């Protein structure tokens, strides 16, 4: 089963893939700069929120329909937070999709980009130790409490380094050479 | 002697003018307001200096007597009259402190000697009295004197003292575990800290938590001895 | 003395090996290290403890074993110094901040055979011993310390590094480097750790007829803290030592722990996500629950409802929504009313069980009294604060007095409790489902007179989700049926020699933990629907009567049918409830409350 | 890749055993084996040796390397060095595995070995857990791993390769 | 695994002896004003000097604060201390010629100097010394260390200045008698079969005597050698004022 993989933290989305099509689901929030009819009628300067499919959908570099913001936890005051230590903030109470999302947002041109990359690229830095030690050593154990900050990203780290694990300690143990029924198991 | 070195530190980052000029601008409030204890954001020190932030936190003894030092030549060196008027400063922190912002639950003996940055409700409080730093005595028939820090006859306004009280913070209800009651933890207000808090007020206290001494059982009580106050509403 | 040491670098080298080369499994598959293996991971994770097992070593040398039964104070510290050498090896060379070598703390397991407290004759000083009990007190957390540094008063000489033993005993300090009490403790250097103190209870079928039962003291170090509380049945492992002119107390040591009775296992998950997804699946908890009494399917299915409880919330605006459900059974004698609540107190995960007519209101709710020791006021909590969380069965319910029932008004719907005495203001919680029993009036139903058989006040009535009337009936069948059943499970007694109560104890918890669901839109619409017509026929019956009934309709009847809508969702693992569980759900309702009105 | 697959690799390498039968020399797609005579040694490979072992058609011989006071000498010098020291075999874990499962009976002091052995493996896989920490924490662009095995690579490797990608692509989105 | 991927030379460390001349470039302003604060610092040092006893802790808080008002050489930072390096060293060749006018000017400025230098050495950590014994060519080999604590005994019997204590912390290592001309001369401390057992403060002493010795040498070649030079010299009436 060859799942289509994201492609959120490059320069576009895949388009066929379903994680992206979730990320691009959350809401961001604008300024509307000319006045709009049939939606009666939303006037010049109206603030709204709206997917960032639309928002990308609409923004013509002339910023002639709409002008945009980043949310709270992309603004200095969150990011001097994350610089004080990584490891103890709850990137799954944010978006699930937390270094997806925000690496899509330098497509918009705000000043604040150089920013935006540094503090993305430090936090991952900051929080791959754990990552690597908890997921490589925790064998035939309740996970549920090692795995419950994670973003989405980062899950799937934790899961190769089980698979890892479980793979040697099945070999050690002389299990590995017999033959077994594969996902139909279900049945 | 590594500290000679880190008190240098903190006063080449206290003397900031040549950089926007923050922290002298404070000073100069400081001494303005004839106060004498500053208050430094933790954010800015991590900023400047990675090393001496992250080790002033694990380290809050030996760290913050250099910072108090550089503080009391940097004021000196603005004006001495004005650093002769006081015997010693002081210095509080605030910012964001990580992995060290605690409760009286979850903190526990492995954060000896770390900055701690508890919060709770405030329960109770003792009354103001005096405890003495300095004591002086004098002989008028020799004009003859003598001093002792923690015949002759003792000199009330050349011997010197400083304000005490003691208060109890409890764990906030809504936050305790299934079937406990909250638990509670002493603190130490001292000098211009007394009666900042009063009973039902909200309140989150950064300080040292050290034990007390106690033939021993080799047991000790611990208490937080408090470093800044702060109110919520 | 030379010989002394080299006898403990002898002992600790045979210790070491044990740990370094023992294995399990055989050469037909392959062999595996067993505590090698689990020092790196434990290592690895910050833990620094393991559990080595009796077994495991007196069969890996007999001598071993013997010397650390019969002299475990003197032994066991060598064999923590060998784990801590181990662990370096088996992780060297280690990342940067990493350097230093950490301390391991080791615990002992065996499989051997208990023995009561009233055994332990004297002759086991300083001996190991296994005790079972319950524990009734416990103490707060405190700092001990484990070295420290001190310094001379009058010439400022100072001694370092000087050690200090475990357990509840002191130390003296020197006069030499002066006055006659020259040294003094150096707060800043003392290396200390946790440490807690509590009393065990002797087991209620060990205490023979005519006897008190025995009581013990434990004392309890590092990693072992806060793992119990009072009123739990443990098993305890330990040393046993002491502490008119020669008297003396007496204390143990305790090295390990088990809870007679943790995190689920990915099996123990397999097998409950089995459990969920097969199809009759509310049946089979129905025939779990109570086996031995006949009869009242009904009143089985109303029972698991209110174990698996609906959902909290919280709303926007602050406010909150209890979730959990009160059950209400009222009628005739000997119909199996107490064996049911003594059955649910077992079943529960936490729970509690108490009889109205020996209870008080201060000892329900909350108490204030004044502290044995010092002269302080101090708090204490009554049965529906230790029940937190769980259910409490509430016997012989209409045997309290007014003013006593009066006081659970507040811990029944708002699941908190206000105080304010004694100088002292605070709120405590309780979130915890009341089940209870009764009698009517006239000590069985009389339908000759009606309403009258109920005298509780509709303030009260009308804060239980359901209520149930249990009426004995004559027929011949249901008689020679029932009286078959009753014989046979007699007779069956030695004979003897679906799901088990100890499995669904686990089951019940897992569910409760993980799942919280909500209603769909149709549902929704359809007991909205339901209860119009529910409020306008009891409106009628008031208004065709002459007298206003006892049992009411209200907004909580309607709150009362989503909480077992939720519940029946929850046991299929199921984020949304459904029409199906919506039927169900007025089903259920329906026979209760409007029988009962 | 697998760790059957890795262990079908060491599969290759030969061994010496003596026969209990006769048989001519034989000829296969991979090489010429034989002739097979009673009680005289001969080169197989390890596939071959195992099989006629189960069937209770010969002895094995343990390799040269195999001997307590060879391999006392190679965990001292590794726990010494800084880097990874070379090794006696290329398959030394597998070879180990199924020799001291299976010929026990030919292979004196085998409880011996097994933890020299294991000492190794604990040692060369904390060189690696540093190695790659070290990688991620300096942001770096190219390694060198002259002494590493292809069983201790494929242990952990995969994990590794799968967090660079993602690093590498996190510091470079500023300039597309 | 192992990995893959220029002014330090000119200071190793905050000491320097002026042996080797830096070839490079000057602002007008830049050695006028590079001189011109270090003839501030030399009326300094003997300020400090009038106000209180010479290198007290009092001296040392002090004259601390003057270098880093004064932005030259330090007790020696890792960071880019190169740069207040070379121009201690630009600088110092720059004062060989002003006070050069006078031998009592030339003396008055080498002894705020010695002072300067002394006070360096008594900050000195033990790293310090160890790397610039060797570093340098003031090597002072030690011999048969282990003899320390017969000398230990003998030294405190023989010797009302020296102690048990100082023959560790003042870490003690054998050269001649001569290394200690002072104490030899003067009887005042333990030598015998003409070696002496030496702390650092000894080769300090000979560190500032072959100093002065070479400084005197260059302020000669200062006197005779400049004319060439000498295209502009309108500062010299302002510093020798
Ligand atoms: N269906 C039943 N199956 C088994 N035992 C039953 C059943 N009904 C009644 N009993 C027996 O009834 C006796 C009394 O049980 P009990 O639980 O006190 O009923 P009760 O309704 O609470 N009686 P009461 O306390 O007078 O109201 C016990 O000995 C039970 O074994
Ligand atoms: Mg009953
Ligand atoms: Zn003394």
């Amino acid at each position: 089963y060859f799942r289509v993989e994201s492609g959120a933290l490059g320069p576009e989305e895949n388009f066929l893939s379903l994680d992206d099509i979730l990320m691009s689901h959350e809401k961001l929030p604008v300024r509307t700069e000319t006045a709009m009819p049939r939606l009666n009628a939303v006037p010049q300067g109206s603030k709204l929120e709206l997917p960032l499919w639309l928002a990308k959908g609409l923004f013509d570099n002339k910023r002639r329909i709409l002008s945009v913001e980043l949310p709270k936890i992309y603004q200095e005051g969150w990011r001097t937070v994350f610089s004080a230590d990584p490891n103890v903030v709850d990137l799954h109470k944010m978006g699930p999709h937390f270094y997806g999302f925000g690496s899509q947002l330098l497509h918009f041109d705000s000043p604040e980009n150089a920013d935006i990359s540094q503090s993305l690229l430090q936090t991952f830095i900051g929080r791959f130790r754990r990552i690597m030690d908890s997921s490589q050593n925790a064998y035939n154990e309740d996970t549920s409490a090692l795995v419950a900050r994670l973003d989405e990203m980062e899950r799937g780290l934790f899961q190769t380094g089980q698979k890892g694990l479980n793979d040697f300690q099945c070999w050690e143990k002389g299990q590995a050479s017999q033959i077994t029924a594969s996902n139909l198991v279900q049945n | 002697v590594e500290l000679r070195e880190a008190q240098r530190d903190y006063l080449d980052f206290l003397d900031d003018e040549e950089d926007q000029g923050i922290y002298q601008s404070k000073v100069r409030e400081l001494i303005s307001d004839n106060q004498y204890r500053l208050i430094v954001n933790v954010n800015d020190l991590r900023r400047k200096n990675e090393k001496r932030a992250n080790r002033l936190l694990n380290n809050a003894f030996e760290e913050l007597v250099a910072f108090q030092r550089a503080l009391k030549d940097f004021v000196a060196s603005i004006d001495a009259t004005y650093a002769k008027q006081y015997e010693e400063f002081y210095v509080g922190l605030e910012g964001s402190f990580g992995s060290k912002h605690v409760s009286p639950r979850t903190l526990t003996s492995c954060f000896l000697s770390c900055v701690v940055c508890v919060e709770g409700i405030v329960t109770k409080c003792s009354l103001v009295r005096p405890k003495v730093v300095r004591s002086v005595h004098y002989c008028p028939a020799t004009k003859k004197t003598i001093e002792r820090r923690y015949p002759l006859e003792t000199e009330y306004g050349l011997s010197v003292y400083k304000d005490h009280q003691t208060i109890t913070i409890q764990e906030m209800p809504e936050k305790a575990p299934a079937g406990q009651l909250p638990r509670s933890v002493d603190v130490i207000l001292d000098d211009d800290l007394v009666d900042k808090a009063k009973p039902g007020d909200r309140v989150q206290v950064v300080g040292t938590y050290r034990c007390l001494p106690g033939y021993t059982s080799g047991t000790f009580r611990t208490v937080l001895i408090a470093c800044n106050v702060k109110q919520m509403s | 003395a030379d010989e002394g040491q080299a006898r403990k670098s002898q002992l600790q080298r045979r210790f070491k090996e044990f740990l370094r080369q023992y294995r399990v499994g055989t050469d037909r598959t392959g062999f595996t290290f067993k505590y090698r293996d689990e020092l790196k991971r434990h290592y690895n994770l910050g833990e620094y403890w393991i559990e080595v097992e009796m077994e495991d070593l007196a069969s890996f040398d007999e001598d071993l074993a013997d010397y650390l039964y019969k002299q475990p104070a003197e032994h066991l510290q060598l064999l923590e110094e060998a784990a801590k050498e181990v662990a370096d090896e088996v992780t060297r060379p280690r990342p940067s901040g990493e350097e230093v070598l950490q301390d391991i703390q080791v615990m002992l397991k065996s499989d051997a055979s208990p023995s009561s407290i009233r055994s332990l004759k004297s002759d086991m000083m300083s001996h190991l011993v296994k005790i079972p009990g319950i524990i009734i007190a416990a103490s707060a957390v405190r700092a001990k310390a484990t070295r420290i540094s001190i310094q001379c008063r009058s010439c400022r000489n100072t001694l370092t590094n000087i050690a200090m033993r475990p357990g509840l005993e002191g130390y003296a300090l020197p006069r030499k480097c002066c006055p006659l009490d020259p040294y003094f403790i150096m707060p800043d250097k003392c290396k200390c750790v946790d440490f807690q103190t509590l009393k065990l209870q002797e087991l209620p079928d060990a205490v023979p007829h005519g006897e008190m039962p025995r009581h013990m003291q434990l004392y309890c170090d590092r990693y072992l803290c806060d793992k119990v509380v009072p009123g739990n049945r443990v098993t305890i492992m330990g040393i046993y030592s002491i502490k008119g002119v020669g008297i003396r107390s007496s204390y143990i040591r305790v090295l390990g722990i088990q809870v007679d009775t943790g995190a689920v296992s990915p099996q123990e998950e397999e097998e409950f996500r089995r459990l969920a997804a097969l199809p009759n699946v509310y049946e089979v908890i129905s025939k779990s629950i109570a086996p031995s009494i006949f009869g009242g399917t009904d009143m089985k299915k109303a029972i698991a409802c209110l174990l698996f409880g609906g959902s909290r919330k919280r709303l926007p605006d602050g406010l909150t929504r209890r979730g959990d459900i009160n059950l209400l059974m009222l009628g005739d004698p000997g119909t199996a009313k107490s064996q049911l609540l003594k059955f649910v107190e077992k079943c529960s995960p936490i729970g509690v069980y108490t009889s109205g007519k020996g209870s008080s209101a201060a000892g329900l709710t909350a108490s204030v009294m004044r502290d044995p020791s010092s002269r302080n006021f101090i708090m204490e909590g009554g049965a529906m604060v230790l029940a937190d969380g769980g259910v409490v069965c509430i016997d012989e319910f209409d045997k309290m007095r007014e003013d006593d029932r009066v006081a659970i008004h507040e811990a029944m719907e708002q699941q908190t409790i206000s105080i304010a005495k004694a100088g002292i203001t605070t709120t405590l919680n309780s979130r915890c489902s009341v089940l209870a029993a009764a009698n009517s009036v006239f000590g069985r139903w009389d339908e000759t007179k009606g309403e009258d058989n109920i005298d509780f006040m509709p303030t009260i009535l009308s804060r239980f989700d359901m209520i149930f009337i249990v009426k004995d009936e004559h027929n011949e069948e249901r008689d020679v049926m029932l009286a078959k059943h009753v014989i046979t499970l007699h007779v069956s007694a030695l004979t003897q020699t679906e799901i088990d109560l100890a499995k669904l104890k686990k089951f019940i918890a897992y569910c409760r933990v993980k799942c919280g669901p909500r209603l769909s839109a149709e549902a929704a619409e359809k007991l909205k629907n339901r209860y119009i017509i529910m409020r306008s026929g009891a409106r009628q019956h008031e208004r065709d009567s002459d007298r206003r009934s006892s049992i009411p309709i209200t907004v909580r009847q309607l709150e009362a049918i989503v909480r077992i809508a939720e519940a029946l969702s929850k046991m299929k693992l199921q984020p949304f409830a459904t029409e199906a569980d919506v039927e169900e759900a007025l089903r259920l309702f329906q026979v209760s409350t409007l029988d009962a009105a | 890749m697998d760790a059957a697959e890795v262990e079908f690799l060491a599969e290759k390498e030969l061994v010496t055993i003596i026969p209990n039968f006769s048989l001519d020399k034989i000829y296969l797609i991979g090489g010429d084996l034989g002739p097979f005579n009673p009680g005289l040694p001969v080169e197989v490979p390890l596939w071959l040796a195992i099989n006629l072992k189960q069937r209770q058609k010969c002895r094995l011989l343990p390799p040269e390397w195999m001997d307590v006071e060879k391999l006392e000498k190679m965990r001292d010098h590794e726990r010494k060095e800084e880097t990874f020291t070379p090794m006696p075999s290329p398959y030394y874990m597998e070879l180990t595995k199924l020799l001291l499962n299976h010929a026990s009976d030919n292979i004196p002091k085998a409880d011996e070995i097994r933890t020299l052995v294991k000492d190794m493996w604990d040692t060369r896989i904390a060189k690696l857990r540093v190695s790659a920490d070290s990688f991620v924490r300096q942001q770096e662009a190219h390694a060198k791993l002259d002494n590493l095995t292809l069983m201790e690579i494929n242990t952990s490797g995969t994990f590794l390769t799968q967090a660079l990608n993602h690093m590498y692509k996190l510091r470079t989105n500023l300039q597309p | 695994m192992e990995f893959s991927g220029q002014r330090n030379a000119s200071y190793p460390h905050c000491l320097q002896f002026y042996l080797q001349p830096p070839s490079e470039n000057i602002s007008l302003i830049e050695f006028e004003n590079l001189a011109i604060d270090r003839v501030k610092l030399l009326k300094s040092v003997e300020n400090l000097g009038v106000s209180y006893v010479k290198g007290t802790e009092q001296y040392q808080s002090k004259l601390e604060s003057e270098l880093r008002k004064l932005k030259f050489s330090y007790r020696e930072n890792l960071e880019d201390e190169y740069e207040p390096r070379r121009r201690d060293h630009i600088s110092h060749f720059i004062l060989r010629l002003a006070y050069c006018q006078s031998e009592e000017l030339r003396r008055w400025f080498i002894q705020q100097e010695m002072d300067l230098l002394r006070f360096r050495f008594s900050i000195l950590p033990k790293d310090k010394i160890q790397d610039f014994l060797k570093d340098s060519q003031l090597q002072f080999e030690a011999i048969s260390d282990e003899e320390k604590t017969l000398r230990e005994q003998e030294i405190v019997a023989s010797s009302p200045s020296l102690s048990g204590l100082k023959l560790g912390f003042e870490s003690i290592y054998k050269i001649p008698f001569a290394d200690a001309l002072d104490l030899f001369r003067g009887r005042k401390v333990y030598l015998e079969d003409g070696f002496a057992y030496v702390p650092l403060k000894d080769i300090v002493a000979i560190i500032l005597n072959e100093f002065r010795a070479k400084l005197s040498k260059a302020l000669a070649l200062t006197a005779r050698s400049l004319p060439a030079v000498q295209s502009d010299e309108r500062l010299q009436p302002l510093l020798n004022h």
